[PDB]
RNA sequence: CGAAGGCGACUUUCUGGUCUGUAACUGACGCUGAUGUGCGAAAGCGUGGGGAUCAAACAGGAUUAGAUACCCUGGUAGUCCACGCCGUAAACGAUGAGUGCUAAGUGUUAGGGGGUUUCCGCCCCUUAGUGCUGCAGCUAACGCAUUAAGCACUCCGCCUGG
């Protein structure tokens, strides 16, 4: 089991969630990012993907991966303090991946925010 | 002559290294000449010879 | 889809937030976040390109 | 929407002397074949509408050509009228 | 009339034989009914770049038709998602 | 590119039409354009895929001194498209359409012209244009000045206080 998975995060504007899981899906731990008590305008922190992205990392303790290769899929305060603060638990990261959802014009967006 | 969608190698120095394809104002051709190398490049890149993205 | 190895992870930090960079992923779901009308997507396309 | 030998082919048999493209008679199997293919031809598109006008327009350029073949000589105008199905 | 050159795919686990017989049934198409074709490109060993019929390979084949009523290439679109062995075309034209 | 409303992943079908060049030919075969015929953006009257996303109307939470307002979503037709239109926009280049003539430079789109050549690139003629600066003339001035509101000709239409 061990040595080998993905970090799948999808670090969002809001609540930047980390599952672990192996290279093929199956999510053996995963972390809600307000577990740090983040409620309002608090899971958009560097510190909800730091300490709540190693309450399921450090907090592994069922397969003992360490060679992790994280995935980010999206954009997000706690972005670039999510892939650097998984290995605030010093996991060795090592391939972290921008596999985005890019659509060619995928649908027809919503409005403008006035 | 006309580039056809088969000879990449004097086609791929124009396309983007990541799936997309780079411009016609940075890679220093005509307008025609972009146009019909284009169509070498469409018909590689819809035409699995190129990809989209992977 | 850029892996980095051999040295630490600030220059990995600098080569993801880089990837970022130079690529029409980010900037393109900051283009796809709402509607801009076709009357107004011009507006872009000249004030920020037949000025260039 | 008109090839070049067809063209050629009709100055063979319906041209009023050798170097006579642009003659009246020229532009009438020209014309109404061309119609007739568009006829055909926006049957299958309903909307093939700019085409619709590209023949119609050169209606009164062959029609101007009918028109000038009154004052000069009457008697190519009966011939012409005459020659092939054309009203009015 | 016209020169259609499609490009299909055949599934690429195969020998040469049963992939050239595979297409007898499109030189039946694409070679008969006055074609008079001059060639028949039809590649090995391409790799397939996405994962269509979730392949290791992809064995590419453009073969030209040349006729003035287009039936062939039409022909083997309306025959080739109802098959399963042929995955693409792509006819082209010149003149 | 399209007259205009407009036109955008493409591969193909049927085509429109643009343009250059040689200019072969008919011997002005033209322009306006009342009538008439079309298109006609969006929304609205309705059908079938539509309610995935978006979203009038409606809903919820609080903020705020004030709500359900600026914040937010859920969500109805309407949306998307095909099937009928209505005949309306700042549909404005706020300039009707065809022809002569008067300072320039400057890119750029297509075809023809080359000099060196280039390892496909430098310089330059021309056409049609796409643009940007800029005389004389112009107006009340703005600003226009070869993609005239300058200097002339022809036709239609419109106007003469709110």
């Amino acid at each position: 089991n061990i040595e080998n998975g993905v970090a799948h995060i999808r670090s969002t504007f809001n609540n930047t969630i980390v599952t672990i899981t192996d290279e093929f899906g199956n999510a053996l731990s995963w972390s809600s990012a307000g577990a740090l008590g983040f409620k309002g305008s608090k899971k958009s922190t560097p510190f909800a993907a730091q300490m709540a992205s190693e309450t399921a990392s450090k907090s592994a303790m069922e397969h003992g991966l360490k060679t992790v290769e994280v995935t980010v899929k999206g954009p997000g305060p706690g972005r670039e303090s999510a892939i650097r603060a998984l290995q605030s638990a010093g996991l060795e990261v090592t391939a972290i991946r921008d596999v985005t959802p890019v659509p060619h014009n995928g649908c027809r967006p919503p409005k403008r925010r006035r | 002559t006309h580039i056809d969608y088969k000879d990449t190698e004097l086609l791929k120095r124009f396309i983007s290294e990541r799936g997309k394809i780079l411009p016609r104002r940075v890679t220093g051709t005509s307008a025609k000449y972009q146009r019909m190398l284009t169509t070498a490049i469409k018909r590689s890149r819809h035409m699995a010879l190129l990809p989209y993205v992977k | 889809t850029v892996v980095r190895k051999n040295e630490s992870l600030e220059d990995a930090l600098r080569r993801f937030k880089r990837s970022v960079s130079k690529s029409g992923t980010i900037q393109e779901v900051r283009k796809r976040e709402f509607y801009e009308k076709p009357s107004v997507k011009r507006k872009k396309k000249s004030e920020a390109a037949r000025k260039r | 929407a008109i090839s070049q030998e067809r063209k050629n082919e009709i100055i063979k048999e319906y041209r009023v002397h050798e170097t006579d493209t642009g003659s009246p008679e020229v532009q009438i199997a020209v014309l109404t074949a061309e119609i007739n293919a568009v006829n055909e031809h926006l049957r299958t598109h309903k909307k093939d509408h700019h085409s619709r006008r590209g023949l119609l327009k050169m209606v009164g350029r062959r029609r101007h050509l009918l028109n000038y073949l009154r004052s000069k000589d009457i008697q190519r105008y009966r011939e012409l009228i005459k020659s092939l199905g054309i009203r009015r | 009339m016209r020169t259609y050159e499609v490009m299909y795919i055949v599934r690429p686990n195969i020998e040469e034989d049963a992939k050239k017989a595979l297409v007898e049934r499109f030189n039946g198409i694409l070679a008969t009914e006055g074609a008079e074709v001059l060639e028949a490109k039809d590649w090995g060993k391409r790799r397939l770049a996405y994962e269509i019929n979730d392949f290791k390979d992809g064995f590419y084949n453009i073969v030209r038709v040349k006729s003035d009523n287009n039936k062939a290439t039409d022909e083997f679109q309306r025959l080739a998602k109802i098959s399963d062995d042929i995955i693409r075309y792509m006819v082209i034209r010149e003149d």
